[PDB]
């Protein structure tokens, strides 16, 4: 139970892996800013998640033939993320 | 200069992230395209967050707003707080 804000909560003590001036960068340069630097360190962890979920669909067809990341197994994991489909 | 800093920085963000998730190596292209990829989404959260909370009567964005501001996305946050801590462990080189 409360498994989310208590992973809210302690964001204070997670370090993403990106620094927090470069995502407040990109979010700077879309307009949006935050004081409160857990909104940064949330933001940054979901588009690290982001990728890894990308890198994981990857890596799940070049299990389908240690491990090299190619085009012909990334293209697939885009299909989601391509132009805009009405 | 700043730019190649930051291209720098997501350089090193994508290795490691592609380090966790099993990979050993990438092509140049791959690796380009999730830089590319990782920026542009930090940028489409900062504008879906700034388009949501401009509804709020708070002048202070809240971790609340940014959080429906995901789902808004199609974002799974239920999913998050497991990524978080893996995230935790993972270490740059
Ligand atoms: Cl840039």
């Amino acid at each position: 139970s409360t498994p989310l804000v208590d992973f809210l909560m302690q964001l204070e003590d997670y370090t993403p892996t990106i620094p927090d001036a470069v995502t407040g960068y990109y979010l700077n340069r879309a307009g949006f800013e935050a004081s409160d630097p857990r909104i940064i360190r949330l933001i940054s962890l979901a588009a690290q998640k982001f990728i890894s979920d990308i890198a994981n669909d990857a890596l799940q067809h070049c299990k389908m033939k240690k491990y090299t990341l190619t085009m012909e197994d990334l293209t697939p994991a885009l299909s989601e993320y391509g132009i805009n489909v009405k | 200069n700043y730019h190649l800093a930051r291209r720098r920085t997501l350089q090193v963000v994508v290795s490691s992230l592609l380090t966790e998730a099993g990979f050993e190596s990438a092509e140049k292209a791959s690796v380009e395209t999730l830089t590319e990829m990782l920026q542009s989404y930090i940028s489409e959260i900062g504008r879906s967050a700034k388009s949501y909370c401009e509804h709020t009567a708070r002048t202070q964005p809240t971790l609340s707003d940014i959080v429906v501001t995901l789902v808004e996305m199609g974002f799974n946050v239920d999913t998050l707080p497991a990524y978080a801590k893996r995230s935790q462990r993972m270490v740059i080189t």
